[PDB]
């Protein structure tokens, strides 16, 4: 299953 | 500042057979960013319809991609890869050697 | 030991294109997912055989986080070229490395989530999967901001979670292909590369996994003193290809030895000119 990326860098 | 020199390894699928078909391979690997170019020379001469495989990355972070296309090889006709850089101030050309 | 990876990368160039984005799945070192923003129809796809046991649900849903991370990239990049005070101009590459690594005993040994941008490492979340490590100036404004937001925690779910979740999932629908194997088909080439010297090529063709040692040995201890040994190689068509050669003073090629290991293969293979 894909990661989500939470808050932009 | 976002490079490294490409690795090339310019090869046959199957054992080279003169006359007999055959699948040239052109590994590069090592390059970083991403943007590479790539041709597959038959006599300095470019190759059409060159088949680029999809790209990856080693836990290094550098990249890997396959370059191929069917070719056959044959006494006197001379195969080559040659690869563009931003890494490089130059493309590099490397040939096949069948012993290779 | 076995492990999931997704590697997920961005790229921009000049031009009315947006950068484009690839990510590659890997369970245990092999390929088995893949989206491209180049494709005609962007959608995560099947690169192992036992992944299309999966239904159509299954690659909506990833195909949609494959969406979300596009943008969550593109818009990355956009506030890196502000951090490093660059130019729009050239071409930039931000990268991600995330999953986990199991024991045989399906329990989780370690997560993994790290960034890098232009080829250089950038931040990394440390193997307490609570703190940051950033490696210059631009970083210590992304750890501040992941810090204030608990990004952390977030990563961390997905770690000890889903990770170790559908990793079970893959490895029990997919042990049966990930055992597989396909023995390496060794032999000897003989080049007059000089007088009174000679070139031997050990060979091995076709193998698989990319895993594999070859060696030479004029019979007693090994040689390294004058073996070259290319990278391994794929043959391009799922398996690869290796080869490892030693000067030999002409008359005396056969009797050298070559060793192959490979685990396809029941047993060490033994070869000579």
């Amino acid at each position: 299953s894909a990661v989500y990326n939470f808050a932009t860098m | 500042m976002i490079q490294k020199t490409p690795q090339i390894q310019v090869y046959s699928r199957h054992p080279p057979e003169n006359g007999k078909p055959n699948i040239l391979n052109c590994y590069v690997t090592q390059f970083h960013p991403p943007h590479i170019e790539i041709q597959m020379l038959k006599n300095g001469k470019k190759i059409p319809k060159v088949e680029m495989s999809d790209m990856s990355f080693s836990k290094d972070w550098s990249f890997y991609i396959l370059a191929h296309t069917e070719f056959t090889p044959t006494e006197t006709d001379t195969y080559a890869c040659r690869v563009k850089h931003d890494s490089m101030a130059e493309p590099k050309t490397v040939y096949w050697d069948r012993d290779m | 030991p076995h492990s999931m990876r997704y590697f997920e990368t961005a790229v921009s160039r000049p031009g009315l294109e947006e950068p484009r984005y690839i990510s590659v799945g890997y369970v245990d070192n092999k390929e088995f997912v893949r989206f491209d923003s180049d494709a005609e129809n962007p959608r995560y796809e099947p690169r192992a055989p036992w992944m299309e046991q999966e239904g159509p649900e299954y690659w909506e849903r990833e195909t949609q986080k494959a969406k979300g991370q596009e943008q969550w990239f593109r818009v990355s990049l956009r506030n890196l070229l502000g951090y490093y005070n660059q130019s729009a101009g050239g071409s930039h590459t931000l990268q991600q490395m995330s999953g986990c690594d199991l024991g045989s005993d399906w329990r989780l040994l370690r997560g993994y989530l790290q960034f890098a941008y232009e080829g250089r490492d950038y931040i990394a979340l440390n193997e307490d999967l609570k703190t940051w490590t950033a490696a210059d100036m631009a970083a210590q404004i992304t750890r501040r901001k992941w810090e204030q937001s608990g990004a952390a925690e977030h990563y961390k779910a997905y770690l000890e979670g889903e990770c170790v979740e559908w990793l079970h999932r893959y490895l029990k629908n997919g042990n049966a292909t990930l055992l597989r194997t396909d023995s390496p088909k060794a032999h000897v080439t003989h080049h007059p590369r000089s007088k009174g010297e000679v070139t031997l090529r050990c060979w091995a063709l076709g193998f698989y996994p990319a895993d594999i040692t070859l060696t030479w040995q004029l019979n007693g201890e090994e040689l390294t003193q004058d073996m070259e040994l290319v990278e391994t190689r794929p043959a391009g068509d799922g398996t690869f290809q290796k080869w490892a050669s030693v000067v030999v003073p002409l008359g005396k090629e056969q009797n050298y030895t070559c060793r192959v290991y490979h685990e396809g293969l029941p047993e060490p293979l033994t070869l000579r000119w």
